[PDB]
């Protein structure tokens, strides 16, 4: 049996990239060719992995998150970035073995009047360690005088929204993303290829 | 599966430095944390400290910043905790353990707390040296009768005791050792047996201290 | 910055009953991160409750926890044989910076009376020889715990010279088992001629005294 993997490139919804999905693929066969030869993804890069020589190769454990992020944010979806997603809302170990795809979606994640549902973190107190998803919603002290709970002034919410509006620039326009994670241990193989 | 093993017991003299490990398979070692917990003999968990072995991000308790230093080393997935001068207080069981963070979502799913632990590392700080066990009979006189063998003076722990090559289990009891005063333990070994038997059933204690290579059999007859 | 303090210290229940553990902090770990432990005898602690309610992969439902804010409770409902341990609670609210557990919560297993089978031993010469004298006062299969041991040497009481160990709770018969070792020098061992050992019990009418006399 093959892997599901449009169970989560096919999704109708994605998730807030705060709160980030994880879907773990087991016990399957993956054709990444399939993926490879398709011209509809903006981005998709691997790291530790040639994507050609991904179809003859086998993992301990394959994951595959998904979440939906600006354009110019997709460069933060890589290992060792910086910025307010790679640091508050999801972080890629240094030596991550995967790959990361991403795509626009303009057409189905901002609608008529726009789309205030994808938030993310805009602040945080400390980075993330990588593969952590916080959704807490503490008010964050931005600055001397603290908050004790209640949103004011240097007070805020910790999750912003996203604008997303149909006539964005192309950078602030959502993309949807799906990295997939290859973690090899000295343990049975769940995924390979063909 | 997930497995933590901790390096062996150690047996130290105050003033001497100790590094002891923890390593960790089954898993990625660099994205779970690795906590130290310490527990003193007949004492509850003490929490000493944690490291994020992904970055070496390292955080102590307060009652233990300074007096000890914990890492480790990416390549052979391993935390270590290493004291520079031990203290004779410092005898106890070091358990590493580790521990998602509340928001670790690489399962896909969030955990908490020391999921899993290892074995234990037992370090004993003490003044005293290795010295073998002195096996002295605790003989019945005067229809159940007890008997036994006073394991004393040895160091450091522990010691086993088996009756008959280890054919007499019934009944037998080998009690915990004590922390005499002079730094040395000791401890004794019974065993309730028919009172008609003591006539006809021969009674060996055996007794093994692996440190000391010390194995000695004795007879164990009325008085 | 937080303390945690669980009661009661140590409880001693049947099988079958319900066992209610609590756990206090001196503040407010307002994130519910609070973990519940089973440490048995000669095991590593094992994780049973995170998140103050929810149970580890393979806990069984009679582990619940609850609780918010100062107090948290473990519940254990249907109690077994082997929930018969230490319990300790863990706090972890201002992660990844300061963790605190308890003091613990033993628990133990009730049992009928069970009264203990005295033994007492003297030296054995080939002691006597290195110049020390050990005084065996053997207590075997009793319950409860609590048992008072005092020596009388030529019927004076002794303070500060006996080392008492006891055994854990056995895992067929649920009894106890007590040794009391008095240790003195060969000289002070024959300025004196009675041993003997009394002890008392509530599985016991009278307390029972176990004596000897020095070469005899
Ligand atoms: C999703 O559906 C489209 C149909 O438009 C198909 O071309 C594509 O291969 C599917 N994605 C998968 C199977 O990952």
């Amino acid at each position: 049996n093959l892997c599901p993997f449009g169970e989560v490139f096919n999704a109708t919804r994605f998730a807030s990239v705060y709160a980030w999905n994880r879907k773990r693929i087991s016990n399957c066969v993956a054709d990444y060719s399939v993926l490879y030869n398709s011209a509809s993804f903006s981005t998709f890069k691997c790291y530790g992995v040639s994507p050609t020589k991904l179809n003859d190769l086998c993992f301990t454990n394959v994951y595959a998150d998904s979440f939906v992020i600006r354009g110019d944010e997709v460069r933060q979806i890589a290992p060792g970035q910086t910025g307010k997603i790679a640091d508050y809302n999801y972080k890629l170990p240094d030596d991550f073995t995967g790959c990361v795809i991403a795509w626009n979606s303009n057409n189905l994640d901002s609608k008529v009047g726009g789309n205030y549902n994808y938030l993310y973190r805009l602040f945080r107190k400390s980075n993330l360690k990588p593969f952590e998803r916080d959704i807490s919603t503490e008010i964050y002290q931005a600055g001397s005088t603290p908050c004790n709970g209640v949103e004011g002034f240097n007070c805020y919410f910790p999750l912003q929204s996203y604008g997303f509006q149909p006539t964005n620039g192309v950078g602030y326009q959502p993309y949807r993303v799906v990295v997939l994670s290859f973690e090899l241990l000295h343990a049975p193989a769940t995924v390979c290829g063909p | 599966q997930v497995q933590l093993v901790q390096s062996g017991a150690e047996v130290k003299k105050p003033g001497e430095s100790l590094k002891i490990s923890c390593k960790g398979s089954g898993y990625s070692f660099t994205s779970y944390w690795i906590g130290w917990v310490r527990q003193m003999p007949g004492k509850g968990l003490e929490w000493m400290g944690i490291i994020y072995p992904g970055d070496s991000d390292t955080r102590y308790s307060p009652s233990f910043q300074g007096q000890v230093t914990i890492s480790a080393d990416k390549s052979i997935s391993t935390a270590y905790l290493q004291w520079s001068s031990l203290k004779a207080s410092d005898t106890a069981m070091y358990y590493c353990a580790r521990h998602p963070s509340p928001y670790y979502y690489g399962s896909g799913s969030y955990s908490g707390g020391f999921d899993y632990w290892g074995q234990g590392t037992l370090v004993t700080v003490s003044s005293a040296s290795t010295k073998g066990p002195s096996v002295f009979p605790l003989a019945p006189s005067s229809g159940t009768a007890a008997l036994g063998c006073l394991v004393k003076d040895y160091f450091p722990e522990p010691v086993t005791v088996s009756w008959n090559s280890g054919a007499l289990t019934s009944g037998v009891h080998t009690f915990p050792a004590v922390l005499q005063s002079s730094g040395l333990y000791s401890l004794s070994s019974v065993v309730t047996v028919p009172s008609s038997s003591l006539g006809t059933q021969t009674y060996i204690c055996n007794v093994n201290h692996k440190p000391s290579n010390t194995k000695v059999d004795k007879k164990v007859e009325p008085k | 910055d937080i303390v945690m303090t669980q009661s009661p210290g140590t409880l001693s229940l049947s099988p079958g009953e319900r066992a209610t553990l609590s756990c206090r902090a001196s503040q407010s770990v307002s994130s519910s991160y609070l973990a519940w432990y089973q440490q048995k005898p000669g095991q590593a602690p094992r994780l049973l409750i995170y998140g103050a309610s929810t149970r580890a992969t393979g806990i069984p439902a009679r582990f619940s926890g609850s609780g918010s804010g100062t107090e948290f409770t473990l519940t254990i409902s249907s109690l077994q044989s082997e929930d018969f341990a230490v319990y300790y609670c863990q706090q972890y609210d201002n992660w990844p910076l300061m963790h605190t557990f308890g003091q613990g919560t033993k628990l133990e297993i009730k049992r009928t009376a069970a009264a203990p089978s005295v033994f007492i031993f003297p030296p054995s010469d080939e002691q006597l020889k290195s110049g020390t004298a050990s005084v065996v006062c053997l207590l075997n299969n009793f319950y409860p715990r609590e048992a008072k041991v005092q020596w009388k040497v030529d019927n004076a009481l002794q303070s500060g010279n006996s080392q008492e160990s006891v055994t854990e709770q056995d895992s067929k018969d649920s009894t106890y088992s007590l040794s009391s070792t008095l240790t003195l020098s060969k000289a002070d061992y024959e300025k004196h001629k009675l041993y003997a050992c009394e002890v008392t019990h509530q599985g016991l009418s009278s307390p029972v005294t176990k004596s000897f006399n020095r070469g005899e």
